[PDB]
RNA sequence: AGGGGGAACGCGGGGAAUUGAAACAUCUUAGUACCCGCAGGAAAAGAAAGCAAAAGCGAUGCCGUUAGUAGGGGCGACCGAA
RNA sequence: GAGUACCGUCGGUCGGAUAUCCGGCGGGAAGCUGGGAGGCAUCGGCUCCCAACCCUAAAUACGUCCCGAGACCGAUAGCGAA
RNA sequence: CUUGGAUCACGGGGCAGGGAGUUCACCCGAGCGGCGAGGUUAAGGGGGUCAACCCCGAAGCCGCAGGGAAACCGACAGGUCC
RNA sequence: GGGUGAAAGGCCAAUCGAGGCCGGCGAUAGCUGGUUCCCGCCGAAUUAUCCCCCAGGAUAGCCCGGCCGGAGGUAGGCAGUGGGGUAGAGCACUGAUUGGGGGUUUAGGGGGCGAAAGCCUCCGGCUCCCUGUCAAACUCCGAACCCACUGCCGCCGUAGAUGGCCGGAGUAGGGGGGCGGUGUAAGCCGUCACCCGAGAGGGGAACAACCCAGACCGGGGUUAAGGCCCCAAAGUGCCGGCUAAGU
RNA sequence: CCGGUAUGUGAAGCCCGGGUACAACCGGGUGAAGCACCGGUAAACGGCGGGGGUAACUAUAACCCUCUUAAGGUAGCGAAAUU
RNA sequence: CCGUACGGCUAACCCGCGGAAGCGGGGACAGCGGUAGGUGGGCAGUUUGGCUGGGGCGGCACACCCUCGAAAAGGUAUCGAGGGUGCCCUAAGGUCGGCUCAGGCGGGUCAGGAAUCCGCCGUAGAGUGCAAGGGCAAAAGCCGGCCUGACUGGACCCGUAACAGAGGCGGGUCCAGCCGCGAAAGCGUGGCCUAGCGAACCCCUGUGCCUCCCCGGUGGGGGCCAGGGAUGACAGAAAAGCUACCCUGGGGAUAACAGAGUCGUCUCGGGCGAGAGCCCAUAUCGACCCCGAGGCUUGCUACCUCGCUGUCGGCUCUUCCCAUCCUGGCCCUGCAGCAGGGGCCAAGGGUGGGGGUGUUCACCCAUUAAAGGGGAACGUGAGCUGGGCUUAGACCGUCGUGAGACAGGU
């Protein structure tokens, strides 16, 4: 499926139409000086059994897209609407 | 499960044990101490068979 | 001079599983049952390198509240002070 | 008042959470112009204290015994045992 | 028990004695009673004819103001109709 | 959870695929058994969604007790305003299905006068007329019947309707009878909501649910279902006809 | 299972850089065993199949190539305590 | 300046001789302590789902959409019938304008002509992004132009789930803001309508604000709103097997087992008449198609019994039925006689002995008047036997990594 590089589109923070650039979400691991993630560790230590699930095997074959919208005249960005699935993404002119 | 013949070897006991009390005495050499260049001599008294030597001993 | 004995109460160490979570592994049962050592008519604690917060208090112990609160926790079942 | 205060890592425990206490291992001070605490760590102020030695009654817990009492049972009951 | 018991479904030789919704903690309601924008004491203290009785003790808890994760902000004791 | 075993999971004080004694321990179980006096008022359910859920629970539905409120409600019927596509019927669409005629004559194999796809026929398709048949997943048609609403009749209601709040439950194996899908059938799965369950009495010879009929107590009468030769209360009843096989 | 090996991967620690008035934290390098790689071993566990075709008339595939796969049941025994 | 390995040494440490002092050998290795990675059924704790005409293998009726079932409002189940979805698309999305399709016939190309050219008829017999049903013609279809309303902040309502309760998920009617198309009115919150998807805790990203224990700063944490990362057992555990050494609690809610029901199958028959029989349907035989009885074979079901008895066969003992094998009496014949076929009445009496096999049955032998077949809880274990079958021991073959298993053999 094909999708454009710029769109047309209200800002909020302008309060009118500008053209927006198109931007897919990068993700990222987790921070170890996150509080879930200082209580995991926390609990993984010792003498004892694994303490949470494990999930391993679990993809769905087709994720939703994570899309953000950033505007030229204000640097800012946002999201528009919710995602939807597709094997194939493209940006193009 | 149970346990095997060699583990329950290691434990010593008399289903194990060898019997030493039947046998003649350690064979071992006259210590350096006594032979710092003397020399000793001596005589064959007798020749003994030995249950734990494989092998005949002499006195 | 010591050893041994003494119902319950006392001080210091070692330490489960049933069970509940409608299965179960973190958790809970529980610092529990049981085990080892050491004292007395009471033992332990005890005279701030403390608590507080623009005001101040003045060793320790016990009762009533603070409170199923702050907080911990497959943030689940539950646990739980000052 | 030194292998102490403190730093890191491992194990246990705690409501103690990046902010509970105990222990092991590796490092390791100042010491009166000195030192510590104030719930993540560091900087500056303000407030409060002086560890790493010792002793201490009363207010409390119990009842193998003793005294007194009872909307307790009344010999298949009441402690197993009148 | 069961859709279904006179059943070839289970329990049933006779008599007398024993024998099964209890206590605490929190919560939701009600039938009565006291005080009432306020209500109520706990531990404890004093007195006495000394476990009954009388007088103190409002610490705390609930209610009179709510909304909001929080910083924060902060309302008719009566205008009209059926 | 150790011993011993020329190995059989054999033996370790009548106890062994992990001894015996006491303790944890009044372990736990959605599974089985039991649960103590009388009368009186009312009175069910086994069906929807969810749960490692199917011998168990929760949320609703169906019962009971109390209160609020204050003027209507609707298990039946009549007339009307609208809705529907079942039974039946039929071929106007989709698909099937016999045969005889009138045509184009052909995409196409056999071909025949084919001096070679050929002009002519020829078995074949398609096009109108007859003729004979169909449909759970067809419809040019189309009931009985059911539903919503308005008005009126009827019935209930100020001795308190519709409704609302508070509280206490039980029910999560249903069965007979009628209808529908399935199945050789018996049976399986649903549906209606009359009965049994939870319902005495009078009859069918006896029968859970077929017929009459719903029950405080003592009495007197008339009928119902059915019956009237004896068993057995009541007719060896009346008129016309049939049967000769104890049918 | 055993042995060997240049490279690769590989935890803590150590080093370098960035960051933090200090730390927590971020990126890279090095990094033993083990894994990976290369070889030996069946009186180790185990395996010993497939076809597409047959020379002289009735059956023979008894001989020879093949492509599947590490290889393709040898001597003996056989309706067997195995049919 | 930091490391790593190689060589050597002795004084720590270790080993041996010793009554001890000391001697000899090894040696900064080992051993001991702390920490980090691997291997590890040697040892433990657990899990190994459900529906199901018993259970298992199989399948998914375990999340969704359409038609029939389904009974002309609504609602209605079965391992009921027929099928589809777990996407795709910057256009197949929005709007404006213009146009009209399939097929057939008549002309012209031509192997059918697959398609291009011409005219006419033609209510859609076409097409729509994809199933089915529904909708649609100056269109919702085809050809083009300009665009991104496939947007931000928010309300109310309907369905999943009627009546009668719901987290999450779909959908509908609108208010404001900023925009697109269009002359204008008007339409536009994705796809003509109905499928294409998912809790809590935690993490990632965006954006502007509140907050961290006496106060104020810095780094770093916690909070509110929005969008993403998954659980198909799809209202969401992190998860492999054997028991024939097996135990506990239950179940006739559920099999083997006899019984009840049923009779597809089984045993025994009938009707009609194509024919075969030298000719002649019917001495005998009798197709195809139709109608039955019995309950003695096997199946189907799951009403009864889960410690009633759970067994097959044989021996022994008694009794009943007739659909009659012999014995008594009759009829027809393609009955000369001797014997044979077929049928009627009759159940009084008879129906035996042996070989192999656990056998019933079937097969064979010699006799015989003939050596019939069934029922009685597949008659009969408080009558016998114990050969088979169906516990615990053991061997073979095959299957399995293995523990093991086999309506296979011993
Ligand atoms: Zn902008």
């Amino acid at each position: 499926m094909k999708y454009p590089k710029q769109i047309r589109t209200y800002c909020p923070f302008c309060k009118r139409h500008t053209i927006h650039k198109v931007e897919k979400v990068k993700k990222r691991p987790r921070s170890e000086l996150s509080a879930g993630q200082r209580r995991f560790r926390r609990k993984l230590k010792g003498y004892t059994g694994f303490p949470r699930p494990n999930p391993a095997g679990r993809e769905k074959p087709v994720k939703k897209l994570d899309l953000r919208f950033r505007c030229t005249v204000c640097g800012k960005a946002h999201t528009r609407g919710q995602g939807f699935r597709v094997k194939k993404f493209e940006l193009v002119e | 499960g149970k346990s095997l013949i060699q583990q329950r070897r290691g434990k010593g006991t008399t289903t194990f044990r060898a019997p030493s009390h039947r046998y003649r005495g350690a064979v071992r050499y006259v210590p350096l101490n006594l032979v710092q260049e003397r020399t000793l001599r001596g005589v064959v008294e007798e020749i003994l068979h030995d249950p734990g030597r494989t092998a005949p001993v002499a006195r």
